[PDB]
Parts: C-alpha cells; structure tokens; sequence
C-alpha cells in the first residue's frame, strides 16, 4: 500500500479528495467507508474525513509540516449491516515538500 | 503460489445432498470472496453465488436460492458448498473462484468437482452470447473471438480459458487488462455492449475453450463459449 502525498499549504477548496479507498470486494458488495486515527477522530481531530459511500479520502483543512510531518491513519470497511469485510487498512500520509 | 484444491467426484442418487469443500492456500483466506460456478456437459457456466469468509454475507443467484448452500471454515481455510434436493439435472462440474480485484474477475480457479446424480426469480439475467460456437484456425496466426452483452455492461467485462483438463485460468479482466503470468499475445478490447478477445501467434497451449463473463451486475453470467481447435 502505496503512501499518499500532500504538498503542505495547498489553496483548496477544502474538503479535497487525496485517494479513494479500494476493496477487492467491491464489485460483490456495496461496502461503507470510515476511518480512524491521529487526524480523524483523535486529536487534532477532524483533519481528514472520508466519504462514506465512495471511499474518497478527504482532506479539510491546508496541511502545516512544522507542525505535523506525518499522519498514520486506519480505514474501515463495513456491509450495509454494519459488518465489517476487512481487516483495517493502514493509510500513511506524508507532508511535502 | 495461489491454490484451490477441490475435493473428489461425487456420485449419489435423487433426492440426497452432498457437500464439496475448497481448501485455499497461498493467500490470506479472509481477505477474498469465494465464488462458485456450475459448467453441465458439455460446456455451459453458470454463476450460483459467492461468500465472503471475513463478514459471513452470501449471495446467491435467484437460480440456486435453496439448492445451494454456501458456508466457510475460517480456520481450516476452506470454503463449502452444500447442494440439496439432488435431481439429474444437478449433474454438473462444480468450481471454486476466487474473486480478484475492485473491477472485477475470479483470478484463481479450483479443478473443479464433478457430480453425477444417477429455483429463480425476478432480477433481470444479462444474456452473454459468443455469437460463434467454434472456431478452427493454423498455429502462428491471429484470431479473434467476440461476446456480446443484453446491456451496456460498461467494460465489466472478463475472459476465461478452460483446457480440455477441465482446468480454468482468468487471461483478462475489466475488458484490456492482463492477468499476471499470461503472455500479451492475449489482448482484449470493446465498450458499452460489445467485446472482443485477440490471441495473435496460437500455440499447442492455445487449444481451449474461451469463455467471457459480465461483472457489471448480479447474478454474474457467462457467454456459451467458443471452442479453439488447432
Ligand atoms: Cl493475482
């Protein structure tokens, strides 16, 4: 899984898409995207967000490297019932440049 | 490498029910679905349905809802199917596929398992017709087979060789892309509602039956096939 690289300081708008979320399930089952971690839903909390039924990754807010370089990030995705289908998957997030 | 073994032919009398098992290895289990197909003699493929090992969740063609029952053993990684009220005309080869990427295919296959025994609904049932049935052509040429789809299908689109073995192997997905170890001398092509396969310099190897399958909707279908000889 390949790192995901955003230019810090960028114009927006915001939210912007960075990545979509792919299971290899997909074409069998409608899944529901989440994610968590330092920058979603612990602290700083709400820097980057997901669409729940595409998979997009998104990013909220222009990214500061003096601040924070680096972000390590789970995504989650579930059936319709709630049930998840995977296994959490590692999203790595590097600032640049 | 990745591997699906299936167990040994069956061989019951009406009315009974049987259960074929397909043991995976290679690969973490759970992070794939599993599907299942029907081909009755002498070449006809049907899709009954898959399983995802990690949820639990099945999905079952409106043709197999009751004959068919799909379950899984996490720990032993194996996959299972169950077929009920046994008639003649469950009398089939039954297969294990493993489904392979977000836009499609069944990337690895089992042997298969043949039955010999001595249901439907209201979803609409894409109709794949290879509108020819056999084809003979020389070694070293270039020959190219057709499918046609009821529907735009917009490029979910596969194609499957089988060997006289019974042996099946994915050689194209999602309409152009190559499945790894098959040689680009495969190459496939089309859009919205018609597609096509080119093999150019056939070999021995290349003495099969092709199949193309649409995964652009359930239940999954397949075309008839087309028989390759020379
Ligand atoms: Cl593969």
């Amino acid at each position: 899984v390949a790192p995901i690289s955003v230019p810090e300081n960028g114009k927006g708008p915001f939210p912007q898409r960075l990545n979509q979320l792919k299971s290899n399930k997909d074409r069998d089952t409608k899944i529901f995207y989440s994610i968590t971690g330092p920058g979603a839903d612990s602290p700083p909390e709400g820097v980057f967000a997901v669409e729940k039924e595409t998979g997009w990754l998104l990013l909220n807010k222009p990214l500061d490297r003096e601040e924070i370089a680096k972000y390590e990030l789970f995504g989650h995705a579930v059936s319709e019932n709630g049930a998840s289908v995977e296994d959490p998957m590692n999203i790595s997030i590097i600032v640049t440049d | 490498q990745v591997q699906l073994q299936e167990s040994g032919p069956e061989l019951v009398k009406p009315g009974a029910s049987v259960k074929m098992s397909c043991k995976a290895s290679g690969y973490s289990f759970t992070a794939y679905n599993m599907h299942w197909v029907k081909q009755s003699h002498g070449k006809s493929l049907e899709w009954i349905g898959f399983i995802d090992p990690y949820s639990g969740i099945i999905t079952y063609n409106q043709t197999f809802k009751g004959k068919a029952t799909l379950t899984v053993d996490k720990s032993s990684s194996t996959a299972y199917m169950q077929l009920n009220s046994l008639t003649s005309e469950d009398s089939a080869v039954y297969y294990c596929a493993r489904r392979g990427y977000y836009d499609g295919g069944f990337d690895y296959w089992g042997q298969g398992t043949t039955l010999t025994v001595s249901g439907g609904g209201s979803d609409i049932d894409i109709q794949m017709t290879q509108t020819t049935s056999s084809l003979s052509a020389s070694l070293g040429d270039r020959v190219t087979i057709s499918c046609r789809a009821s529907q735009d299908i917009t490029n979910y689109l596969n194609w499957y060789q089988q060997k006289p073995d019974g042996t099946v192997k994915l050689l194209i997905y999602y309409t152009s892309r190559l499945h790894s170890g098959v040689p680009s001398r495969f190459s496939g092509s089309g859009s919205g509602t018609d597609y096509s396969l080119t093999i150019s310099n056939l070999e021995q190897e290349d003495i099969a039956t092709y199949f193309c399958q649409q995964d652009s909707k359930h239940p999954r279908t397949f075309g008839g096939g087309t028989k390759l000889e020379i």
